[PDB]
């Protein structure tokens, strides 16, 4: 591996820099508060919690309370963890649940109505960090995005662009979403001012009551409501069951680098390390970004990876998944050989790989 | 999907992804809580060999059930440098999380670009299925002949990801990027 670089004048990018504390996200305001955050003492945990109750409230494309996630931690003193906050399919989900008549998969059932949500995870995976990994109380993280949804804020081009674009497809098909997000017949245009009481109380009853007004409280009470008189399937038990679990990081390395991230029930930590295992085998500094070998030698490297990912991949809880297999060295070695840096080989002559001689 | 980053004054770092999984989710407020519900469920495979919305596919693995969580791309990653804390990143893009999150990693360790280069730099990607190799705008016409001619079917499409990255100095110096594809984002210290 060549020299590391951290900016220099010359460049045409430059980093933000900071000697202190730094906080990255997709929306101004949610950073903001996260550094308010951090100057008020709080760690990283602190004021990433922070930063996720700000989004849920400034950034309703993502950023939520009803949705679900992970949270990678890596302490000063190297300690590094996983939080899978990922959502609870409902217990009385079944197999086949979202086929039509002829047995043929209905998106509409799961992308737009009740039956398409899982049992939200969010608020439990933030509290099991911040109890275990933080040092302020909740009620201190939420309180910033508290406010944010009482006195509200100014929609900005994201939001506005975003509401107008995908929110149109299905806010305004529900009455209570679109006595939020609409006014006056349309999306809330820039300019315009969010308010959502509805959202500020929730978030007041969580910082005084704790994660449990979600899971058993007056939100899960109205959650439960919503599913039962509309055909959906989430029940105060599948929300009084759920829980956050912390799980070990999938991790590798590359060039003398350690790397660190996400495992089942998620396939992004496991893919990364693989493909890297098989671009090790490769001189990548040579070559060059934006180099056609470069990018042939990594488009290759990703179709045997995303093969994988088809057939042995899920909820680990439920399925014994062959990691050490897929970030075994040899076996990115095979998958490296077959590599040609001339011609492509069709994703129809690839197919999930043979793991048993790397288990 | 949003991913965001962050690093304090002790050399504590986070990384965390989270989501409804389609904008909005389904669109859909629980009563009168305020709080949108996600459509997470359409990351089961509802059928074996029959693609999601983000064209990834499953079998029995990621086959629907009671109290399953659902199949994930989403990475928040971590690289160590010399036994510290070196690159916090991550980004959404469902399918596209793992490729994204791979070309930071590469442009930082084998490109040796500073986290804004990197963050700036165009994006490609291949999923196996479909069977395309997908590029943002940013490379060159020659160089995208030449994949061609290897076999790749080259598909210029859509900016991908939105990453959200903390670069940590080994004297503790910090060095921020936002993605230049979402509008409003911001990367802040002191």
């Amino acid at each position: 591996a060549p020299p590391v670089s951290y900016g220099v004048e010359e460049d045409v990018f430059h980093p933000v820099r900071a000697k202190q504390g730094m906080v990255a996200s997709v929306d101004a305001t949610a950073t903001q508060v996260g550094v308010d955050i951090l100057k008020e003492g709080g760690n990283a945990v602190d004021a990433a919690v922070a930063v996720g109750y700000a989004l849920a409230v400034t950034h309703p494309q993502a950023g939520n309370l009803g949705g679900g996630g992970f949270m990678l931690i890596r302490s000063k003193n190297g300690n590094t963890t996983a939080i899978d906050f990922r959502e609870m399919a409902p217990a009385k989900a079944t197999r086949d649940m979202f086929l039509d008549d002829q047995g043929n998969p209905d998106s509409k059932k799961s992308l737009t109505s009740h039956l398409a949500s899982g049992t939200p995870g969010t608020v439990a995976g933030f509290s099991l960090a911040l109890d275990k990994y933080g040092t302020m109380p909740l009620n201190k993280v939420v309180q910033p995005a508290f406010k944010l949804a009482r006195d509200g804020f100014i929609v900005n081009d994201a939001l506005a662009d975003d509401l107008k674009t995908y929110g149109s497809e299905v806010l305004p098909n529900h009455e209570n979403s679109k006595a939020i997000f609409w006014k006056e017949g349309e999306p809330l245009k820039k300019g315009d001012t969010l308010v959502q009481a509805n959202l500020a109380k929730s978030l007041e009853m969580i910082a005084e009551n704790g994660p449990d007004e979600f899971y058993k409280g007056t939100i899960a009470e109205q959650i439960a409501q919503e599913m039962q008189k509309n055909g959906g399937l989430i029940t105060k038990e599948d929300l009084a069951a759920y829980k956050a679990v912390e799980r070990t990081p999938i991790s590798g390395d590359y060039r003398g680098y350690q790397v660190y991230s996400m495992p089942p029930p998620s396939s992004g930590g496991i893919h990364i390390v693989q493909i890297l295992n098989i671009l090790e085998n490769f001189d990548m500094k040579k070559y060059g970004f934006g180099s056609a070998d470069a990018m042939q030698i990594m488009a290759e490297a990703e179709k045997y990876a995303y093969a994988d990912r088809s057939e042995y991949l899920g909820d680990p809880d439920f399925v014994k998944v062959p990691w050490q297999a897929l970030t075994n060295k040899a076996y990115a070695k095979s998958i490296a050989d077959q590599i040609d840096i001339n011609k492509a080989k069709p994703s129809s002559e690839i197919r999930p790989g043979k793991l048993a001689p790397y288990e | 999907t949003t991913h965001y980053s962050v690093v304090d004054k002790d050399g504590n770092a986070v990384a965390v992804t989270y989501t409804l999984n389609t904008t909005f989710g389904t669109g859909i407020v629980a009563g009168e809580s305020g709080i949108l519900l996600n459509n997470q469920m359409d990351d089961f495979s509802a059928k074996p060999g029959v693609p999601n919305v983000y064209g990834l596919v499953g079998g029995d693995a990621n086959a629907v059930g009671p109290n399953k969580r659902p199949l994930s791309s989403m990475s928040p990653t971590i690289v160590v440098k010399d036994g510290k804390t070196w690159l916090v990143t991550g980004s959404p893009g469902g399918s596209r999380i793992i490729t994204t999150v791979l070309q930071m990693v590469v442009n930082s360790i084998d490109y040796g670009l500073n986290v804004a280069e990197a963050t700036n730099a165009p994006r490609f990607h291949h999923q196996w299925l479909p069977d395309e190799l997908r590029v943002e705008k940013g490379f060159s016409p020659d160089t995208l002949k030449l994949l061609e001619a290897k076999g790749q079917k080259v598909a210029l499409k859509e900016a991908m990801g939105s990453t959200q990255s903390i670069m940590v100095g080994p004297d503790g110096e910090l060095y921020g990027a936002s993605d230049p594809r979402s509008v409003d984002d911001l990367t802040a210290g002191y």
